[PDB]
């Protein structure tokens, strides 16, 4: 152990990130070890571990250099699970050898969010505080300018530093969701405290509920006050039978996949295969402003669970988000 | 949406809002800050058209209630031994336009030492001649027996001038009278008036004439004692406008078995706690499904007779 060390470690993981890795220790290791041969580094008798190896082999999980969104319900479960083995270390050596071995043949945005949600909520990540995102994956919080002209620096071997960008609109208040600060702690509000959190991970974060209500609220709230401060009028809420008044560009590009999707302005909200159907949200908010207005949420077997108490809305927050 | 409300949390007030939604409707943001609309106030929402359109969508939210009963049966109608022998309008149904005046006085405002002024209005309101009903039936029964006479006014045909069917028109009819009297044990003639209707109110006095009779009983040593209960319509409006060419309309007289309807207890204008005498539930009994007419038809104590209603122009 150490921290030093452990830290070490870490900050060797996330270098270079979308390829191989130089450091030759983690190569051996990414090469000799198997995550199946000494069932006792893990607190499941390696479950967990078996269950990643079944699907690197039956190779069904997610390419490298390509992209991923944590909203992907198949990206998801595959980033999670190396969550799962990295979680039931009970050391280090188990740790490094895993995050070292499936480094290299995982996904990059798997990897990256697996080993921070890892080194944030296992017991054995004390020590460390992680690398910015913002340096670690810099396509995903830098422009789509400066990302070119850091590939032209390199092209020619000349370096430099670029000056980033953003009378028009309400690019304006642009400042203020742009910022590598908000951007990180938004990432991190949701990595403490994740929406796919099962208390067999461990523990139980407390009041992920009204903290969800609140930590958008003041977003929310912080939002409002600069738009104030622009001669901006408080931002409309959205509804589902309306068109979409304000769409942008956000002239940003992905690492590997190509630039973000754009949207034209008073655009009509179209049904999206395979995530669901516009009215399905309707008829979910109606469902939900339903429990508010009866007193009650009712569960599964047609049991209503009270929230006109203090509970109350944490147990919303949970139906909500 | 009444306080007496089961849960106001979840069923809110459709009826009140929808009268304030109906009214800013000149200026929902309120950008031009205009007062309240006519729809927003009770003496005058009668005014704005789409009053009665808002009161045609409430009303059949109750229809569906109303209508998910089971229609009745012939002895759910009948109170045996009574029997509708005949029904005769003695008079004329006549409909035409009066004159009224109030005065604007309250209206002008006039301060001190310069004196007032008699200003009035002059208004033309509906009117009908008194009438008189000659209800005429045997109460086969050995008895005396009490009995709710009750009078509907229903319509026949359509303006397409399909005709209609006590289904169809069941709900159309409006209530023209409503009260108790004993029918004595034979051949009675029931005669009742245009007057006497318990569904009307006459005019009412003046302001400067009860403030005159006020007075004259301060400097004196008071009863009208007619207008302290004020529930409802204008006798003027008691009959429908018609047509000069007349239409005829059908009378509906369904008399029901009193001892039963009072089977408990003014109690027309209950203002005051006074509970609603009759028991019978409101429009009885043509306020349910009437799939087969074959059915009002054969009850002793139901009968429908067609009036005509002239319109002097
Ligand atoms: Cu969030
Ligand atoms: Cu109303």
């Amino acid at each position: 152990t150490g921290n030093a060390q452990k830290q070490q470690d870490i900050n060797h993981l996330l270098d270079k990130i979308y390829e191989p890795t130089k450091y030759p220790d983690l190569k051996d290791i990414a090469e000799n070890f198997n995550p199946l041969g000494d069932t006792s580094i893990y607190n499941d008798h390696g479950a967990a571990v078996e269950t990643l190896m079944k699907e690197l082999n039956d190779h069904r999980l997610l390419e490298q250099r390509h992209w991923y969104s944590l909203f992907n319900t198949r990206q998801r479960k595959e980033a999670l699970m190396l969550f799962a083995v990295l979680n039931q270390c009970k050391e280090w050596y188990c740790f490094r050898s895993n995050a070292a071995y499936f480094r290299e043949r995982m996904n990059e945005g798997e990897f990256v969010y697996a080993l921070y949600v890892s080194v944030i909520h296992s017991k054995l990540g004390d020590g460390i505080v992680l690398p910015p995102l913002y340096q670690i994956t810099p396509h995903m919080f830098t422009n789509s300018e400066v990302i070119d002209k850091a590939y032209s620096a390199k092209m020619t071997q000349k370096p430099g530093t670029f000056n980033v960008s953003f009378k028009n609109r309400e690019q304006r208040v642009a400042y203020f969701g742009e910022d590598i600060g908000m951007n990180i702690h938004h990432v991190t509000w949701h990595m403490d405290f994740p929406f796919w959190w099962e208390d067999s991970y461990g523990y139980h974060l407390d009041r992920k509920g009204e903290l969800f209500f609140w930590v958008h609220h003041q977003l929310t709230a912080r939002f409002d006050f600069e738009r104030l401060s622009n001669w901006l009028d408080p931002v409309d809420e959205l509804h589902w039978d309306r068109i979409i008044r304000e769409g942008f560009a956000p002239l940003t590009s992905y690492k590997y996949g190509g630039e973000f999707p754009v949207r034209p302005d008073n655009i009509h909200f179209e049904d999206v295969d395979g995530v669901a159907h516009v009215h399905d949200l309707e008829i979910t908010e109606s469902r939900i402003h339903e429990a508010i207005d009866h007193g009650y949420i009712t569960d599964s077997d047609g049991h209503t669970i009270d929230i006109r108490q203090p509970k109350g809305i944490e147990l919303l927050g949970d139906i909500i988000e | 949406s009444s306080k007496y409300s089961s849960n106001v949390q979840y069923y809110g007030s459709l009826h009140n809002t929808a009268h304030v939604m109906l009214g800013r409707q000149g200026d929902p943001h309120g950008k031009f800050n205009l007062p309240p609309g006519v729809m927003e106030h009770f003496e005058t929402a009668t005014r704005d058209p789409s009053f009665f359109r808002l009161h045609k969508y409430m009303d059949n939210i109750f229809k569906k209630h109303t209508d998910s009963f089971p229609p009745y049966t012939h002895d759910n109608l009948e109170f045996s031994g009574m029997v509708v022998n005949g029904v005769a309008i003695d008079g004329e149904l006549i409909t035409f336009f009066d004159e009224f005046q109030y005065s604007l006085i309250n209206a002008v405002d006039s301060g001190e030492n310069i004196e007032d002024v008699e200003i009035n209005a002059r208004v033309h309101r509906l009117n009908h001649n008194e009438f008189t009903y000659k209800i005429t039936m045997s109460n086969n029964n050995d008895g005396e027996r009490l009995a709710t006479f009750r009078i509907f006014l229903c319509p026949i045909e359509d303006n397409n001038g399909i005709t209609l069917t006590l289904d169809e028109a069941r709900w159309f009819c409006i209530e023209l009278d409503k009260f108790f009297q004993k029918v004595p044990s034979g051949p009675e003639t029931i005669e009742r008036s245009s007057k006497d209707s318990s569904v009307t109110v006459p005019d009412m006095p003046s302001f400067q004439s009860l403030k005159e009779q006020a007075d004259n009983a301060v400097n004196g040593g008071l009863d009208l004692s007619a207008y302290e209960r004020s529930c409802g319509i204008p006798d003027r409006m008691l009959l429908p406008k018609s047509k000069p060419e007349g239409m005829e309309f059908n009378l509906y007289v369904a008399v029901t078995d009193g001892d039963k309807d009072t089977e408990g207890h003014h109690a027309q204008c209950g203002v005051h706690g006074e509970a609603y005498p009759d028991n019978r539930p409101l429009g009885y009994p043509l306020e349910r499904r009437i799939p087969d007419e074959r059915v009002i038809d054969g009850v002793s104590n139901i009968k429908h007779v067609v009036v005509k209603i002239v319109h002097h122009l």
